[PDB]
């Protein structure tokens, strides 16, 4: 708008411990 | 490859040696790329042509 600037970014990393599920898959 | 609209960035310029006796020492200055003008307060061109 007034002065030309410069910004920076860094790709984030998201992970949780493997959760527990009660539903079964195959026969 | 195009003419910029928003203002840019400067070193900026600074004045130094003028008189008939200097005796400089070369200490300090900027290793970083800078600019040095001889005459003090130049930039004279006030006429605008619409």
């Amino acid at each position: 708008a007034k002065i030309a600037t410069a910004s920076s970014a860094r790709q984030t990393d998201v992970e949780k411990p493997a959760d527990v599920t009660f539903t079964i898959e195959n026969v | 490859d195009d003419v910029g609209i928003m203002q840019q960035k400067k070193p900026p310029t600074v004045v130094q040696s003028r008189t008939d006796v200097f005796n400089e020492q070369f200490a300090n200055e900027a290793l970083h790329p800078m600019t040095k003008v001889i005459f003090n307060g130049l930039d004279v061109n006030t006429e605008v042509q619409p």
